[PDB]
């Protein structure tokens, strides 16, 4: 337990998957999403992964 | 996002100033501008924001005949502030000329730090309603803002003057400059003098320093209604999320304060609202009844027991209104400050919309009415006579607040699907 | 890229393209026909062509 | 390759000798010419190189009356410089006879200089627009030297007479050495006198040393700019490939400037390169957009922090130009000088074509029509009548940058593909 949680950060996991995950981080995923708005209003066939790993990069 | 911090006439300027050094205290930060390294907490929406380790307030010093913001200005934390904007009688009519020749300039100033700002969610304004030397000004302005920014919002703090009426010209003033507040602006938070004059002299038996004083109480108001902005909140951490349900049509958009240690010189959260439902706990002093509630909890709490709570106030029926539709009291919570000191750890703020502030400006109706019966308190002079010479405003104003009795009265009733 | 890939072959024929452009703007100087005219169409079609080729994976 | 430095003009020989002295501090050798035995260096591209341990800098030393060219000349660094290229009013036309005269002899010394050298890629002026003397005469020998080779580069280091107008012959002088600029020359690097008078108003309070400072910043710039070709480069280390992007077409090939410190009486690229946008970096001051920048940067650096901070630049879009045509934003590093401390470690440098210039020359437009109408501006001597007695070059020049002004504002739009 102890190498575990200190070498791979298993607790920090935890905080990062109700954190992330399901927006119990609340500020970042709203920013996120207010980014969003433009490109995923658009019909999804035109739209494609760069530009949301770009767009993610960013408010990160 | 960002939202920018207006100040104007005296008091305002005094409580911008307390609310500076408030949060200067309250976050990492000497009274140098210099961010200490002894640090929940943002300072990107009230301060301008560098590397530069000095962040600037993003305070506009706008002021008439100014004589507090000299003994503002030198002090051991203007250092911390200098943004460039202060520039240098107690009619409306007067105040309201005054301040209707220099707004270019000082808009041009509002420009360069709407400029400079990236991101803009709203304009609080520090005022005084009826305080002389702000009020015509701080209307023409807010006029001003009001027009030229039509995709923001605006809100105000500002303290509505309530000494048991002797100003001979308050009423005429006031009016006024609540006719701009609500036509031209559309979020007010309303406080009374008398109210915080009774728990002042509750808690000591102080008449001289009470500015002082009400200084600090409404300081803490200001920070705890701005608390889930400023330090990172999810449920409406917007100021439109959050005046949403309190605003159900866009002439009725008041606001009075609630906050549950008043007097000091189990703790769960069923206790603190039964606390805060009773009429001590607020600021502003036939049955008038709430349109919609919100309310707001800063501590360190449980879930299940809120659900208790509110099922408690539920059950108590202690806010009884009918006013017309299936809204609720509106529990929400934000975080509460650390990085200081602060008594009364559970510690719950109210803002709701209550047509018990009619009776208020009813008596404003009622006096302005004998004085323009009477018309020795208009005082009649050369500013008020190029500012209207008919003093048909007076007639236009008092239609406004008519209508919007009018409109209490009607929100009140069952029926407000039925219009006059 | 220099791994053995489909990009790898796709760059390489990038560079052979570019050598004849190269190998064409080099005698005509100024613009002026000196039946240059089809070859030249030619080389832009290819590019359209390998750029459609980006565009096969665009995740 | 190599490069013949040629300097002409009172402020271009003055920039010249301190731009010779920055490259002897900069590089290893003492002012006897010496080479010094204390030391990325290449001195082989400006300065004859011998086996003799005085490497002679290649700069021709042409004027037109001298007066401040004496004062360069006796001097404790004028063992290190003799390369025998010595020679001795202020309208264009005075000038423009006037190097006519002599430009045969001054030419058999470049020709003298250009048979000693093996390479050659440029020829650099420095030189000054509408100084007077300098313009004029530098103009046609520009017209010589443009068409003694015509497989060879020109570029011009000048600055564009800016005081915010009083010069009566200004506009003539500046107005017919642009049009040399363009259709006699390909590259030219703008910089405005009132930029860096305000730059330098902003870092002290002084009016009257200005040409020493202006000296030592532009002085920064043109090493700055030749940097990556002096120090051993592998992108654009030659002028061609450097504004190869920057010039679209052959009738707009206009640079300005950019050096993030300024008024110094993270750094990370991301933010050097923020600052760098930003209007206040530049050295030139109805949207005018870009139609392509390139940008070095030099200093002690990573690789993966590039990417994030030109990702950076492109979702701020802080970059809002539209031309029509899928450039970019061009990203160059170059070697940080050693063998000399500079304060900003991490320096950026960007040079890009920009419309607003357009601007500035539709001011000159302006101002010329207007002496054209009044024509008491022109001077009407003996030299300009025998330059041009019909002055039908002035027309000719105004239609020129006519239609310079149209190349600009088709390229703002969308369509460029639409010719006139």
């Amino acid at each position: 337990l102890d190498v575990l949680n200190k070498k791979y950060s298993l607790l920090d996991h935890m905080q990062a998957m109700r954190r992330y995950l399901l927006l119990g981080q609340g500020d970042f995923i709203r920013h996120l999403m207010d980014l969003l708005k433009p490109e995923l209003v658009r019909p999804a066939t035109t739209l494609y992964q760069h530009n949301l790993t770009g767009i993610l990069e960013t408010a990160v | 996002r960002e939202i920018i911090t207006l100040q104007l006439g005296q008091c305002g300027n005094q409580i911008g100033f307390e609310f500076w050094k408030q949060l200067c205290a309250e976050h990492g930060i000497s009274p140098e501008g210099i961010v200490e390294e002894f640090a929940t907490d943002r300072k990107d929406v009230f301060f301008y924001q560098a590397d530069d380790e000095h962040y600037i307030p993003r305070a506009v010093l706008l002021d008439l005949e100014p004589r507090v913001i000299h003994s503002i200005l030198n002090s051991p934390y203007a250092k911390l502030y200098n943004p460039e904007n202060i520039y240098l009688g107690n009619n409306w009519a007067s105040g309201f000329s005054q301040g209707e020749k220099i707004h270019e300039d000082i808009f041009d100033i509002i420009d360069r730090e709407a400029d400079g700002s990236d991101s803009l969610e709203g304009f609080v304004l520090c005022h005084s309603i009826a305080g002389g030397t702000g009020s015509g000004l701080g209307s023409y302005l807010l006029e001003r803002l009001n027009d030229r920014y039509p995709k923001k919002l605006v809100q105000t703090y500002s303290v509505f003057p309530n000494q048991d009426e002797d100003v001979v010209v308050q009423p005429y003033n006031s009016l006024l400059t609540l006719k701009r507040l609500t036509q031209n602006a559309d979020c007010v938070v309303v406080l009374d003098n008398t109210a915080l004059n009774r728990i002042a002299t509750d808690r000591l038996h102080i008449q001289n320093p009470s500015f002082s004083q009400i200084n600090q109480l409404v300081s803490t108001i200001m920070s705890a209604s701005t608390t889930t902005l400023r330090y990172p909140g999810y449920m409406n951490n917007d100021l439109i999320g959050l005046i949403a349900s309190l605003i159900p049509t866009p002439r009725l958009h008041f606001l009075m304060t609630g906050y549950t240690p008043l007097t000091t010189d189990k703790t769960t959260v069923l206790d603190v609202m039964r606390r805060l439902l009773q009429p001590k706990n607020v600021m502003v002093s036939t049955n008038h009844c709430y349109i919609a509630i919100l309310n707001i909890i800063q501590g360190e709490v449980d879930p299940t027991q809120v659900h208790k709570s509110l099922q408690r106030i539920r059950e108590r029926k202690l806010a009884n209104f009918i006013p017309w539709g299936p809204a609720s009291i509106q529990v929400a919570l934000s975080r509460k400050s650390p990085y200081l000191p602060s008594a009364h750890r559970v510690s719950g703020l109210m803002m709701a919309n209550h047509t018990s502030i009619s009776s208020l400006f009813e008596r404003t109706c009622r006096q302005y009415d004998k004085l323009r019966k009477r018309e020795a308190f208009l005082e009649q002079f050369r500013k008020e006579d190029m500012f209207k010479d008919n003093f048909d405003e007076m007639d236009t104003s008092r239609e406004i607040v008519q209508q919007l009795i009018d409109e209490y009265h009607a929100a009140t009733r069952p029926d407000y699907i039925s219009w006059g | 890229f220099i791994l053995l890939k489909p990009v790898f072959h796709c760059l390489n024929e990038i560079l052979d393209l570019c050598h004849s452009f190269c190998s064409l703007v080099s005698q005509n100087l100024g613009p002026l026909d000196e039946r240059g005219a089809a070859q030249l169409s030619i080389l832009v079609k290819g590019f359209s062509r390998q750029s459609s080729l980006l565009f096969k994976i665009l995740s």
